[PDB]
């Protein structure tokens, strides 16, 4: 009954920022040179473990595994490079993690035939915010600020600090289309849920080092955009050395007085 | 010898092979890791007192990349992300077996 | 016992294996091929590669390699008629035995 699974890939994760038009909240960017089957997907971030010192690990014992797989549109691009990806800010704050090119991403789209698929009826969207301040943030509010999303069980936002589990009545969903689907027939809950079992989630999905908060860590620390314009005649240079497909010598040494 | 006729084992025994590279106690979990996966990939076709070679990149060694990634489904983007430059060999001592043939 | 400075021959043998078309195409992963013209006076190399030893022979055909692979990608960009592999000068050769001198 399970969704038939199409090609699954890896990718090279990219900070090139598009467009990601407003519009939609889950999407990404893959180059045009492929074929792709479907638009809509899974992404997982594959963690690298470099914490095996004192050989004690993370793994399954004691230590679950967050929800890597999520779904996100897909949609081509021909500027992008080759075997490569680009993700929503969204996205990356969902995985949480900051933007960050490199990171590699098990990806796997899907198809369209299913009736499991949430056809209209009962669209009961479990907003749980489990923040501070009781804000008037109405459901009606994250409708506009959360149409066009394609939601699926346990997952969070926490730039809104928001938890998400989609429920039908009773029955549950893991996919959703705003297009495939009435506006009137989505709901929308407002609620703080208990601090005791939001403690525990965080404590158990939301690592103690991350914060997504951007204004949080402080990085406009009076770094105006400066141009040395007269010392880019080394930079363009450098730049192109260092993008150059081969270097002579793994090292190049900017001495200065 | 069909390979419908070649024999099943069930225990075999394994005495990996002296060698600089399987003595480094920074290295040992990842060759180990690396032998479970080649075995995992599909069946395999072995003798008595035969060695099996298996080449590894040696950079990935304190990168432990948890096991969570179930039967990593592009192992051939996962190589190129990789490049295998050591090498080590193993000695297949003793295998299991109750279906006795003429070459067990 | 003592190693000694390359002498002509061995400066002669180390050009050899390292201009070498395999060991050019190492780590080459860009589709396009890596080799030389044949009309290289390898002697002339030898006899100008006077006081160097074999790292700074690796180190003038990478330089070379360079160039090479410089002077193709810019030509490709400009007459935008892409040959089909790449190739080294004399010229080139002589360049990188001027900088290797220089920088020793």
């Amino acid at each position: 009954g399970a969704i038939q699974l199409l090609k699954k890939v890896i990718l090279r994760s990219t900070v090139c920022k598009m467009d990601f038009p407003k519009d939609n909240l889950f999407v990404v960017y893959i180059s045009d040179g492929a074929q792709l089957p479907s638009q809509k997907g899974y992404a997982s971030i594959v963690k690298c473990s470099l914490r095996q010192s004192k050989k004690s690990d993370s793994d399954n014992k004691s230590v679950g595994i967050p929800s890597k797989k999520i779904g996100v549109f897909i949609k081509c691009d021909s500027q992008i490079p080759e075997n490569h990806i680009a993700l929503s800010s969204h996205l990356w704050d969902a995985f949480f993690t900051h933007p960050m090119n490199g990171a590699k991403i098990k990806l796997e789209f899907l198809q369209m035939n299913q009736a499991n698929i949430i056809s209209g009826r009962n669209a009961t969207v479990n907003i749980k915010y489990f923040g501070k301040d009781v804000p008037t943030k109405s459901g009606d509010q994250y409708s506009k600020l959360l149409g066009g999303s394609l939601l699926t069980n346990n997952l969070i936002l926490p730039t809104e600090q928001i938890i998400i589990e989609i429920k039908k009545g009773e029955s549950e969903q893991q996919l959703c289309n705003l297009n495939e689907i009435s506006n009137e027939s989505v709901q929308w809950k407002v609620t703080q849920m208990g601090k005791e079992e939001v403690k525990d989630i965080i404590e158990r999905h939301l690592p103690k080092h991350y914060h997504v908060k951007e204004t949080g860590e402080v990085s406009r620390t009076s770094k105006d955009e400066d141009d040395f314009i007269t010392v880019n005649s080394i930079k363009k240079e450098m730049v192109n050395y260092l993008t150059s497909p081969i270097i002579a010598t793994p090292a190049i040494i900017l001495d200065g007085k | 010898i069909g390979h419908t006729d070649i024999p099943i084992a069930n225990q075999v025994f394994i005495s990996r092979v002296g060698g600089w590279l399987q003595s480094q106690k920074c290295f040992q979990n990842i060759i180990l890791t690396t032998l479970k996966k080649f075995f995992s990939e599909s069946k395999r076709i072995l003798c008595q007192n035969d060695l099996i070679p298996i080449a590894f990149d040696s950079s990935m060694a304190d990168l432990n990349i948890a096991e969570e990634n179930d039967e990593s489904d592009d192992e051939d983007e996962l190589g190129q992300y990789y490049k295998n430059d050591s090498l080590v060999w193993f000695f297949v001592t003793s295998a299991e077996l109750d279906c006795f043939s003429k070459d067990n | 016992i003592l190693v000694p400075v390359p002498s002509e021959a061995q400066r002669l043998r180390i050009f050899q294996w390292y201009l070498s078309s395999h060991e050019l195409n190492r780590d080459v992963q860009q589709k396009v091929p890596v080799s030389y013209m044949d009309n290289i006076s390898f002697s002339s190399l030898s006899s100008y590669s006077a006081g160097l030893t074999p790292l700074d022979i690796k180190s003038i055909v990478e330089t070379a390699r360079m160039t090479a692979t410089a002077r193709f990608y810019q030509e490709s960009k400009k007459c935008g008629w892409l040959p089909q592999s790449i190739l080294i000068t004399q010229e080139d050769l002589s360049k990188a035995t001027s900088k290797a001198r220089n920088e020793f």
